[PDB]
């Protein structure tokens, strides 16, 4: 039903060519990008306080 | 102590137990090969090798056995149609049983190597700790593999002391296992030239043997030893993963596009046979030459073999099934019975209308009839209100040539529509939709399944290589900055 | 030795000259900038 | 040297008022004279269709693409 | 079905009045600092 | 249109079908229908669920 | 620890460990070989792709039989 | 040694790190960006798609694109010196060689960027998790721009480098493959939305649990980079989220690893799905429902409605989407519903 | 033969158990219909 | 975007924007989007419509 | 008959969610 | 209608990994209890 | 003066100004 | 540091506003305006 | 021919009790290892 709603919305309204949908796609992609990068940067620089046979 | 994803790292510095674990993996693989062969033999139907080949029945392991020369079976039948009297040990059942025995012996050896882990062989006299001289072990194993490759190429492919390999015709009508002479020329690199396989294996043998001798003798340089960390087994793991997914990509590509190592008769026609009308063009050429020599159209079309017409059907297209449509192709359409004959569409003015065949992308394609110059002449209207091209307004007739309906013609309206819809997708065949309860949906080749599985495995192993190589390089820091 | 083979080997030479000029530039600077 | 110091430097603007407008004018003349149509082969507004062909000029062959395009792009 | 409407109208006014008089009962005073 | 599991649907095809077009924007609680069966025929549960979810 | 007969035979193969040649050893030969391998691979890839046409090599199904 | 001082100069500290990976990062990435810039400005798609995709022909930013080469050319590399073009830059641009130029150069620049991340991590002495995270976009690019066209008829069916061209790609895959129904796409969208969720929620939680480290309303100036103590109360945030949601984080390392993990695995699953589509092994139909609808004209779900939409979009789009097929569909053949 | 010096233990939190159970069940929910077809 | 488009303020419509000297229309990537939108539109809710316009 | 399997899977997932909220490891400082 | 082999696939893929994880957790807790002296050995 | 920066910056900026001039001329080039 | 930063900032802003404005005027008079 | 519900009965009745017993043995051994000091916690 969600997919049907999205397709009919595209047909009757042209959601893709609306700048606000573009802004939303940019926001979601940027959110994923920044989440991944922040997690990688924080976990990479972790003070050594454990052995190798331990999480 | 150890998280679940890190549990197999205890065998990192126990040369002995590693062997045991690799042996266990080898036993599992061999057992799977044997059991799969046995299951396929159980569900195989060697009745009609013309309209019910191995690839039509969903056989995945049988093509690889038949490629290298395994054709006979203990049941008395042969994959090449003939009958075998007293096949030797090297039949399908013999191969499966040999694999199962190998699996059992490898299992026992794995147990022994796990129990007796502290062997003095895996020790360094200078230090007294377990260690492996990887640059020397690599030389030994590479020399062995080069010897094996040379032997396989020179003896088991050229037929000097071997059965040979599977060699077929350009259209997959008459193919059988025979020795292949090597091709030491530019044509040796033609992917569809089977002599290239023998030439490659002989040359790559004589090449890897020399490489192995070099690695046995010459020690590594210090710069490379420090850079590649040639004292850590994990760099070996990462590089090996690299080579493995490279090979997987190559094999998947060669099967998807076809080569001399993936013959039509074993894995089925490729996707691109249907796009360019390979078999359709061949059929047209044969009919043209039979008419040119002088013969009736019916008998000219009746000389076309059923196998060639069966190749020109969209149900055999590997790029036609679905991901979750399980089972063999026969589950999709039923077992093919016989060819119905080639239909010829003519209109009132005695033209020759041709039904536009559906491409591979589409799953529903309209029925459209066009003449020799690609102009619409008839169709099946979706909305029959103001249609000016309907099959009834423009009288269209069919005349089947060379088949079950050879010499028959139809002038009625509904039957012409039925035959147009049937002929919209390749040739017309007779199927048995009751033996397996075949539903109305297509399915994919072993070609497509192999390509899909191996491309995905290669894509994952690229990531595996990335992670493991990164872990080798950052070993000292891999515990905390 | 067709047109395709000549073009292919000439492309190999173009790659060679590109790598060579990059290396020459690196050698000049790296030295004059210890 | 930091960016802002360079941006506010007078000797910077005395070398960025004879270089930038000249480059801009050259870019303008690149297509004002119509050279770009010939360099990249893109069709002018009056070269999409001709008197002979009134449909889209598609390429159908691969190893003869050069001649096919040469013919299509005749007029 | 009038009974069902009566019961739902009660539940709704029940909880809504609970909300309205809970936020009227000196809520800003309820706070970590005093 | 069927959207329930017991009516030949799976997890993906199943859905709670929105209310009927004849109702339109009109409020359709349970007590406005003459029978519960009719309320189900015109997609009242969609309205109930959506209004409660928003609140 | 547990010297086995086999182990005695295979001992010299694993005897030397960590031995290495100083000063770049035979690295330039490795570079030469890697480059020639790259040339061979691009030759093969462009032949198979039909982007490099050579006499007497038609990338098409043939009649081996 | 000559190698040593060259390596020293490459790892020199400056405004932008060059490194050994720079040698193939900078030229390839620069060439890919320049190829896209020239493509969406001068070269056209008249002879490959029968379209106009350039600023010179009157397209805006939303419609200009670098279109895929003509379908008549197969999976050829379209090398400028290749048999298809044989030099002659103009015909190389016209037949669509710029798409392959951009794609190949961008792929090698992408490899260079991952190598650059590895080298930066090694020089700074930190763990390389950043390269592992970046492996996701690499997988997406390889599966969509390389593997999918390779599995199809030619490069013509790969996505084109443009804004509207990507939308056409989305609609094409939905219409022809039912890509929304594929479970791997569902995993990908779950991962992407979860990544955005995690980013927003972590930002808000950290910013709303700051400590009293100043006297001004502006809380941005109460932080110094060379700080040892934590700036926000992990305990208070944990209690808040355990009282509201029911479960909360209690380990910053696990929190940030989860933030890394979610989007990357979403992208990897989506890439697996696309690789599956490349061979037309698509999750298109539910056989049971298709049957039960075929034998009874009263059964209907949203699923069958989606199938009808797919048939309509396919039939109405094929004629203009694939000009090389010379599809001609009369009006009475096109599927259409009622009066509309 | 002998006591191997490389034998370590294995651990799994309850949160890890919950994550694994949730993952397995959600994967089953996602793929069950497709397997049924 | 969704809220604004609920009141029929759709996205950009760059349909037949490029015209050659004579006047013939040259398709862009937006026109193929319009083609797909037409394909979806003429099929959604097949039996619901009785008049040419979807208002 | 598959409706039973779907219902069982959904209820099992809900039960797992229930156990992860009220039977969680208590985090201590 | 539906494939009668999925049942086995779905049920085994649900139960076997779940029991594997439950096993891991139970043995972890048992080892933890054994390490600390008490009524449990 | 010609540091790597100067280079990279100029290699990114010169084509940018060239293209901007070209694109402006186009906005007038009217069918 | 002779020219103040915000002066060159304003000049650049005027230039970019001009260029972008020339683009919309174009979306309206010429190719692509229909 | 045969009932298609037995498959589930036979396979579940074989696997679930077997995994239950394997679980019991594994946790017993883990507790025993935890009680005795050593490399295992
Ligand atoms: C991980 C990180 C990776 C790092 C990124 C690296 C980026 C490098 C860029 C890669 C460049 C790859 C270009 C390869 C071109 C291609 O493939 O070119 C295609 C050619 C094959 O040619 C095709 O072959 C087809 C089959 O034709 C054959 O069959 C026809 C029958 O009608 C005719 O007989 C014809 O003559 C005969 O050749 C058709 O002819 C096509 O038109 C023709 O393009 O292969 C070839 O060059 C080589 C094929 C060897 C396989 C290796 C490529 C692996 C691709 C696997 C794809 C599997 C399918 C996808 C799975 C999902
Ligand atoms: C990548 C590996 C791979 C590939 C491509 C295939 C491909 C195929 N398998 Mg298969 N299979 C595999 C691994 C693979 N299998 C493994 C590891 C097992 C053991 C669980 C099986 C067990 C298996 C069975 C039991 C059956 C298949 C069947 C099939 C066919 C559908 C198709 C040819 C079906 C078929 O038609 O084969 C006769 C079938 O019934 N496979
Ligand atoms: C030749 C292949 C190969 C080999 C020998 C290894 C070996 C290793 N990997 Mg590994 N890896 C590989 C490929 C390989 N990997 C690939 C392709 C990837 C990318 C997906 C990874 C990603 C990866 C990660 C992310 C990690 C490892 C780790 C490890 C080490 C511990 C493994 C462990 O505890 O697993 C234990 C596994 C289990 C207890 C159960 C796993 C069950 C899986 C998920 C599903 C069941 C599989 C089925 C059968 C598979 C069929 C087959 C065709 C694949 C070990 C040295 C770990 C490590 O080094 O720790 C520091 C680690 O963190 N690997
Ligand atoms: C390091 C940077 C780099 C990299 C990785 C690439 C990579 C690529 N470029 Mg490229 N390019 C670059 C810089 C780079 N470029 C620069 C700076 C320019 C501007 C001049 C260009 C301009 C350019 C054009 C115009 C084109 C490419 C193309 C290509 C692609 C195909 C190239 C090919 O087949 O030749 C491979 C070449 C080699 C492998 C040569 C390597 C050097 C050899 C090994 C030296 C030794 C050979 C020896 C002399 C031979 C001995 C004899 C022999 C018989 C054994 C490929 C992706 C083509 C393309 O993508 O078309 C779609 C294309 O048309 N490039
Ligand atoms: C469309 C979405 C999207 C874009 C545009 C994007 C962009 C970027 N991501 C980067 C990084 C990252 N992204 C990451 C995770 C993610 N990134 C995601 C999604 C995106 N990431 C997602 C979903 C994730 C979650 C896994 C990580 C973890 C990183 C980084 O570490 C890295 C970074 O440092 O960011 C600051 C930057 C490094 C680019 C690069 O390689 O430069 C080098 C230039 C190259 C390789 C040339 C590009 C060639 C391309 C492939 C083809 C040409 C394309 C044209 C130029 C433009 C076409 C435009 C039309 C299609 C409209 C760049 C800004
Ligand atoms: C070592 C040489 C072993 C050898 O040549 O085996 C030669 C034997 C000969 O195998 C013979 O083959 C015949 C048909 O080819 C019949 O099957 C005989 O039964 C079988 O003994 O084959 C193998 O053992 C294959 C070895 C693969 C290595
Ligand atoms: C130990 C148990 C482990 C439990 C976990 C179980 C995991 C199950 C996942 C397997 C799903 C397959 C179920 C399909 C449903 C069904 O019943 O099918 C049933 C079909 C068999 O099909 C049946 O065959 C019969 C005899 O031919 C009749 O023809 C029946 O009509 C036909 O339905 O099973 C399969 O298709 C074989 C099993 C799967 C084969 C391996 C997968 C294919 C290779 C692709 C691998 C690539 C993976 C890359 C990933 C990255
Ligand atoms: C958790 C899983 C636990 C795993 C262990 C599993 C144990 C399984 C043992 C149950 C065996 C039943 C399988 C029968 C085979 C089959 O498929 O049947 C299938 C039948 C169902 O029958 C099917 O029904 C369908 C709908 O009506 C259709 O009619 C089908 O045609 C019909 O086959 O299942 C049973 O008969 C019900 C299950 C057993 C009912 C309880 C047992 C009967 C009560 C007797 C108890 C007395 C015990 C005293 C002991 C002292
Ligand atoms: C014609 C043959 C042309 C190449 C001759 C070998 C040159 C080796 C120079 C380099 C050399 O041997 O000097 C040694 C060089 C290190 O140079 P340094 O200046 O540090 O060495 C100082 C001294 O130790 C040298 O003795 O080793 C390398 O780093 C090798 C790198 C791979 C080099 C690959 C070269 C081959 C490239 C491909 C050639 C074309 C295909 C054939
Ligand atoms: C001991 C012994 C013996 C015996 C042996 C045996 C009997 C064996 C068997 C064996 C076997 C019988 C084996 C089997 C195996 C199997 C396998 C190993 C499988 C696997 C599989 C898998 C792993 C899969 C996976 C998957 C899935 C599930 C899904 C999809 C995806 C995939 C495909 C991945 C003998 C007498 C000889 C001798 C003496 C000793
Ligand atoms: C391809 C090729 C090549 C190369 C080339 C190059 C490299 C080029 C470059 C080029 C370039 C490099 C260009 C650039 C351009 C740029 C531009 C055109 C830009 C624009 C911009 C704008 C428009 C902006 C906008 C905006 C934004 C984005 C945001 C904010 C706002 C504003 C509005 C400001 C060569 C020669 C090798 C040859 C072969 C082919
Ligand atoms: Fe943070």
């Amino acid at each position: 039903g969600t997919f049907n709603f999205m397709l009919v919305f595209q047909a009757e309204h042209n959601i893709l060519m609306h700048p606000f949908h573009m802004a939303g796609v940019a926001g979601v992609f940027g959110g994923s990008l920044f989440s991944a990068m922040h997690g990688s940067l924080v976990t990479s620089s972790l003070i050594r306080e454990t052995t190798e046979n331990e999480s | 102590a150890l998280p679940w994803y890190r549990v197999h790292t205890v065998v990192l510095n126990d040369p002995g137990r590693l062997i045991a674990v690799h042996l266990m993996h080898t036993a599992l693989v061999a057992g799977w090969a044997g059991s799969m062969a046995l299951y396929e033999l159980a569900v195989f139907d060697p009745s009609d090798p013309v309209l019910n080949p191995m690839w039509r029945q969903g056989m995945f392991v049988m093509p690889f056995m038949t490629r290298l020369g395994i054709t006979d079976s203990w049941g008395g039948w042969s994959i090449t149609g003939e009958s075998v009297s007293n096949p030797g040990i090297w039949s399908f059942e013999g191969v499966a049983l040999s694999h199962i025995i190998l699996s059992g012996m490898c299992f026992l050896a794995a147990i022994w190597h796990w129990v007796y882990w502290d062997l003095e062989l895996f020790r360094d006299p200078r230090t007294g700790e377990p260690a492996l001289d990887l640059p020397k072990i690599f030389g030994i194993h590479l020399f062995l593999s080069g010897l094996l490759c040379f032997g396989f190429g020179a003896f088991h492919v050229t037929g000097l002391f071997g059965p040979g390999i599977w060699v077929s015709d350009a259209y997959g009508i008459t193919g059988k296992v025979q020795p292949v002479a090597p091709a030491w020329g530019a044509d040796g690199f033609n992917p569809f030239n089977p002599g290239g396989i023998a030439a490659h294996h002989i040359a790559a043998g004589i090449f890897g043997i020399f490489a192995g001798i070099f690695h046995l003798t010459v020690r590594p340089p210090q710069r490379l030893y420090r850079a590649l960390r040639m004292g850590n087994i994990e760099t070996v793991l990462s590089s090996s993963i690299s080579a493995v997914f490279f090979a997987a990509f190559v094999t998947s590509g060669t099967m998807w596009y076809g080569a001399a190592a993936t013959p039509i008769e074993l894995f089925g026609p490729t996707r691109y046979q249907w796009d360019s009308g390979y078999f359709q063009q061949e059929i047209e050429r044969q009919v043209e030459t039979s008419v040119s020599e002088g013969l009736s159209e019916s008998q000219a079309w009746s000389r076309i073999p059923d196998k060639l017409a069966f190749y020109d059907y969209i149900g055999n297209n590997p790029a036609k099934g679905g991901l979750f449509r399980a089972g063999p192709m026969n589950k999709g359409d039923g077992i093919a019975e016989a060819w119905l004959g080639h239909p010829i569409f003519r209109d009132k003015e005695g033209r020759e209308l041709t039904v536009r065949r559906m491409p591979a992308f589409f799953e529903t394609f309209p029925v459209i009839l066009v003449d020799k110059d690609g102009i619409i002449r008839a169709d099946i209207p979706f909305r029959r209100a103001e249609s000016k091209y309907s099959i009834e307004q423009v009288g269209v007739t069919v005349d089947f040539y060379g088949g079950k309906l050879n010499g028959q013609t139809f002038k009625d309206a509904p039957t012409v529509k039925k035959f147009a819809r049937k002929a919209q997708l390749g040739e017309v065949f007779e199927f048995d939709r009751t033996s397996l309860e075949s539903d109305g949906v297509f399915r994919s080749s072993p070609r497509g399944w192999y390509t899909y599985g191996h491309a995905n495995f290669a894509l994952l192993f690229f990531f595996g290589h990335l992670w493991h190589g990164g872990r080798t390089i950052f070993r000292d820091v891999f515990t905390g900055i | 030795m067709t047109a395709s083979l000549s073009n292919f080997i000439a492309s190999l030479i173009a790659g060679g000259v590109v790598v060579g000029v990059i290396a020459i530039a690196l050698i000049v600077i790296s030295k004059s900038d210890r | 040297r930091p960016f802002s110091d360079i941006i506010t430097s007078v000797r910077y603007w005395i070398i960025h008022s004879i270089t930038i407008p000249s480059l801009f004018v050259s870019g303008w003349l690149f297509i004002s004279t119509g050279l770009a149509y010939d360099v990249f082969g893109t069709p002018r507004p009056n070269e999409y269709f001709t008197q002979d062909r009134q449909q889209v000029p598609l390429v159908n062959d691969r190893f003869s693409a050069k001649q096919e395009l040469e013919d299509l792009t005749k007029g | 079905m009038l009974t069902l409407k009566i019961l739902v109208y009660t539940t709704v006014i029940f909880f809504v009045s609970l909300f309205i008089f809970g936020f009227l009962s000196s809520d800003p005073s309820r706070n970590p600092n005093r | 249109v069927s959207g329930s599991l017991l009516y030949g649907n799976n997890i993906i095809s199943g859905a709670v079908v929105p209310s009927s077009n004849a109702i339109g924007m009109h409020f359709y609680p349970i007590w406005e229908a003459a029978s519960v069966d009719e309320w189900l025929y015109n997609g009242g549960p969609y309205q109930l669920i959506v209004l409660h979810f928003l609140l | 620890a547990l010297r086995t007969r086999l182990g005695e035979i295979l001992r010299p193969l694993n005897a030397e460990y960590g031995k290495v040649a100083p000063g770049w050893g035979t690295t330039p030969i490795m570079g030469i070989v890697m480059l020639a391998f790259l040339i061979f691979l691009v030759i093969i890839l462009q032949i198979y792709n039909s982007s490099l046409i050579i006499e007497n090599v038609d990338v098409d199904w043939a009649n081996g039989i | 040694g000559l190698f040593d001082l060259v390596d020293d100069w490459l790892k020199k500290d400056r405004f932008v790190f060059v490194g050994w990976s720079g040698l193939l990062l900078f030229p390839t990435a620069y060439l890919a960006a320049g190829g896209w810039m020239t493509g969406t400005t001068f070269v056209t798609s008249w002879y490959t798609h029968g379209l106009a995709s350039s600023y010179l022909e009157g397209c805006n930013f939303l419609t200009a694109a670098v279109s895929t080469p003509a379908n008549s050319v197969g999976h050829s590399l379209l090398l400028l010196w290749g048999p298809e073009a044989q030099g002659d830059f103009t015909r190389w641009c016209q037949i669509g060689g710029l798409w392959t130029f951009v794609a190949l150069h961008g792929a090698f620049g992408l490899i260079g960027f991952c190598l650059r991340q590895f080298e930066i991590a090694r020089l700074v002495g930190i763990r390389p998790y950043n390269a592992i995270a970046f492996s996701g976009p690499i997988a997406v690019f390889v599966s969509v721009f390389l593997l999918y066209p390779l599995g199809q008829a030619s490069w013509f069916f790969a996505p084109s480098f443009g804004v509207a061209a990507i939308f056409r790609f989305l609609l094409f895959l939905q219409g022809f493959h039912n890509w929304t129904l594929n479970p791997f796409h569902m995993m990908g969208v779950a991962g992407i939305l979860g990544g955005a969720l995690l980013c927003a929620i972590h930002g808000a939680t950290v910013e709303n649990t700051l400590f009293e480290d100043g006297d001004a309303a502006n809380t941005f100036r109460a932080f110094t980079p060379t700080q040892s103590e934590e700036t926000y109360s992990m305990v208070t945030a944990n209690r808040f989220w355990s009282q509201i949601f029911g479960v909360a984080f209690s380990n910053k390392r696990w929190l940030h690893f989860f933030m890394l993990f979610v989007p990357v695995t979403g992208l990897w699953t989506s890439s697996i799905g696309i690789v599956g589509l490349a061979l037309n092994l698509r999750a298109y139909d539910f056989v049971s429902q298709e049957l039960r609808a075929a034998e009874d004209p009263e059964f209907e779900t949203f699923y069958t409605k989606n199938h009808l939409l797919d048939e309509g979009i396919r039939a109405w789009m094929a004629a203009q989407d694939q000009p090389h097929e010379n599809f001609v569909f009369p009006e009475e053949v096109l599927p259409r519903g009622n009066a509309l | 033969t002998g006591p191997n010096p490389n034998k370590q233990a294995v651990e799994l939190n309850r949160t890890s158990l919950y994550w694994g159970l949730l993952l397995i069940f959600v994967l089953a929910v996602l793929f069950s219909s497709y397997f049924f077809n | 975007g969704i809220s604004t488009m609920a009141f029929n303020l759709n996205g950009f419509n760059f349909n037949q924007s490029v015209v050659d000297s004579q006047g013939r229309v040259i398709n862009t990537w937006a026109d193929i989007l319009n083609r797909a939108n037409l394909g979806i539109e003429v099929m959604h809710e097949r039996n619901a419509h009785n008049f040419p316009l979807d208002l | 008959m598959e409706a039973l399997v779907y219902t069982f899977l959904l209820i099992g997932t809900l039960m797992v969610i229930f156990f992860a909220v009220f039977f969680r490891e208590t985090p201590r400082i | 209608e539906v494939q009668f082999g999925a049942y086995l696939a779905v049920l085994l893929g649900t139960f076997l990994p779940a029991l594997f994880l439950v096993n891991l957790f139970i043995q972890t807790e048992a080892r933890k209890a054994g390490k600390a002296g008490g009524q449990d050995s | 003066i010609f540091t790597f920066r100067w280079l990279a910056v100029h290699g990114l900026a010169i084509p940018t100004v060239f293209f901007l001039g070209g694109i402006t001329a186009m906005q007038f080039i009217q069918r | 540091g002779r020219v103040p930063l915000w002066l060159v900032g304003l000049v650049g802003g005027f230039a970019v506003i001009t260029i972008v404005s020339l683009f919309i005027y174009g979306s309206y008079s010429g190719l692509g305006s229909s």
